[PDB]
């Protein structure tokens, strides 16, 4: 499958910091 | 829009700064301005923080949701110069919103040729969607209102992005990961997410191949096209202002050199080229490919 707009956003791996908090 | 207007806008002047006759064509209303700053930004796929529209609009994600929206209502190209933006901040890559609009002009039947040029182009690489593929699936589509089970453009389009053709030398750039995207990833796959998250942006001839476009299908990296002021490019010749831009070049010249005397801004040149690359309009010269370093997958 491919990303989706509709998925939803967990944890980010390795705690990567968001472009949006 | 006022080109005048739209002068003070793109070169960033808060209302303040503003010409009284440029302060007269908006009615003397500084809210006006900020509608017209909106406006002009979400036009043009202006980056937040680097433009007067920080200032008016408060929310910058509501800012780019509300830029995709106008670029895939008006059928324009994806904004590759936010790729970083759309894809790890709005989680919306090529691919995606490209179906978007796929499913817009198929869901109201509209046709293929409603789409500009370079829109079309980039459907037929990232969806293998061009004129025929779309009469097809169109015609399924109203084919399949006959049957019990009726279709639309979401049942038909594709899933994931077909191959795309990619340089050696363009940078892969690591998406919006979570936990349960990757326990759908190999481990090679991981291997190459991890070297991304640790060294930072990855020229993909320093990737395995097959984990570049395994990763670029499950949009869990985008991909960044390098143009440089030094860059030439050369063009084999096969809104309007792309492909005016276009048509209008070669000159077996610097890019920088080609922002001047084309009079464009180079910010705006760069990604245009940028653009014209990433989808076979125009070729980069000068790229060389070291087989030492050459990934062997490639």
């Amino acid at each position: 499958r491919h990303v989706s707009s509709s998925d939803r956003v967990g944890k980010p791996y390795r705690g990567v910091k968001p472009v949006f908090s | 829009m006022n080109i005048d207007v739209e002068f003070h806008i793109r070169h960033n002047y808060p209302w303040n700064k503003l010409p009284a006759n440029v302060r007269q064509s908006l009615g003397n209303s500084q809210r006006e301005y900020e509608k017209q700053v909106v406006l002009y930004s979400i036009r043009n796929q202006l980056r937040y923080r680097n433009n007067l529209v920080k200032h008016v609009k408060k929310d910058e994600r509501r800012y780019y949701e509300e830029l995709l929206k106008y670029s895939r209502d008006h059928l324009m190209l994806y904004p590759y110069h936010l790729s970083d933006i759309m894809v790890k901040g709005l989680r919306i890559t090529p691919f995606s919103y490209y179906t978007g609009i796929m499913e817009d002009i198929m869901n109201s039947e509209k046709s293929y040729d409603s789409l500009p040029n370079f829109t079309a182009a980039d459907c037929l690489r990232l969806l293998g969607i061009g004129r025929n593929q779309y009469i097809d699936l169109m015609n399924q589509c109203r084919s399949s209102k006959k049957f019990f089970r009726r279709k639309t453009a979401r049942d038909l389009l594709p899933i994931k992005p077909v191959e795309i053709a990619i340089e050696a030398w363009w940078v892969v750039q690591a998406g919006y990961i979570t936990e349960d995207d990757i326990k759908i990833c190999t481990l090679p796959e991981k291997c190459a997410v991890d070297k991304i998250i640790d060294s930072g942006p990855q020229l993909s001839g320093s990737l395995d191949y097959n984990v570049v476009h395994s990763l670029y299908n499950k949009g869990f990296i985008y991909l960044d096209v390098p143009i440089s002021d030094d860059s030439c490019i050369a063009v084999p010749p096969l809104e309007t202002l792309l492909y005016k831009i276009f048509v209008s070049i070669d000159e077996h010249t610097n890019v920088a050199e080609l922002a001047n005397v084309l009079e464009i801004d180079l910010s705006l040149v760069k990604n245009a080229v940028s653009m014209y690359c990433r989808l076979g309009f125009a070729h980069k010269k000068g790229q060389v490919i070291n087989l030492d370093q050459l990934h062997s997958s490639w």
